């Protein structure tokens, strides 16, 4: 749900063993489409 | 009005109930209460609107 | 008397918290993330200075 | 929009009398007259013991 | 809260410049006191 993973800093195991935050770049949907993906 | 006492307060169980939309915090940041040995705990639950 | 009476206030300083949530850079640090403390450590930085 | 929420609400504070609820660690042993870190029940620091 | 979702992020890195956006180019001034823009560097001066 973003919060942990997107930003620096954090832990949420998605922000933990996964893409880290270091930054200046902008942050711009699977409800659709995905219905129906490895965790790390 | 739930109190809290004597716990392992592993915060990592949480997170996997109903999906939620609202977790904002006062004063203590998330991810970080598995540190910060605390004295006890006060757990409320309740319906207001929507 | 002069010289005693600044020191003792000088060395006093150290217990405000000029806005902060604490005095102590312990227990701020802990208590927060890494893109929220530095707003709290600004406040005592200036007020030190 | 008008449809029940629950809401859940914990509340804490930090310094009284801290003797329960504590998070996941494990313990280590005591020196003496050594420059050491603390991690003293929550309280963060570095000097000696006597 | 549990719905997957897909992301696109972004990034930069403001150093010759490459992805300059859609501007304009216009011709060299001589001794003057005039503006300048380039290539981002915005002021006023006289340049020689």
């Amino acid at each position: 749900n973003e919060v942990s993973q997107i930003a620096p800093g954090q832990t949420g195991n998605i922000a933990d063993y996964n893409y880290k935050l270091p930054f200046t770049g902008c942050v711009i949907n699977s409800n659709k489409l995905d219905s129906k993906y490895l965790y790390r | 009005r739930k109190r809290i006492s004597n716990c392992v307060a592993d915060y990592s169980v949480i997170y996997n109930f109903a999906p939620f939309f609202a977790f904002k915090c006062y004063g203590v940041s998330p991810t970080k209460l598995n540190d910060l040995c605390f004295t006890n705990v006060y757990a409320d639950s309740f319906v207001i609107r929507g | 008397n002069h010289n005693a009476q600044a020191l003792n206030t000088l060395v006093k300083q150290l217990s405000s918290k000029f806005g902060a949530i604490s005095s102590v850079l312990n227990d701020i640090l802990s208590r927060l993330d890494p893109p929220e403390a530095e707003v709290q450590i600004d406040r005592l930085i200036t007020g030190r200075l | 929009g008008h449809q029940p929420y629950r809401v859940v609400v914990l509340s804490f504070e930090l310094l009284h009398a801290p003797a329960t609820v504590c998070g996941p660690k494990k313990s280590t042993n005591l020196v003496k007259n050594k420059c050491v870190n603390f991690n003293f029940n929550g309280l963060t620091g570095t000097g000696v013991l006597t």
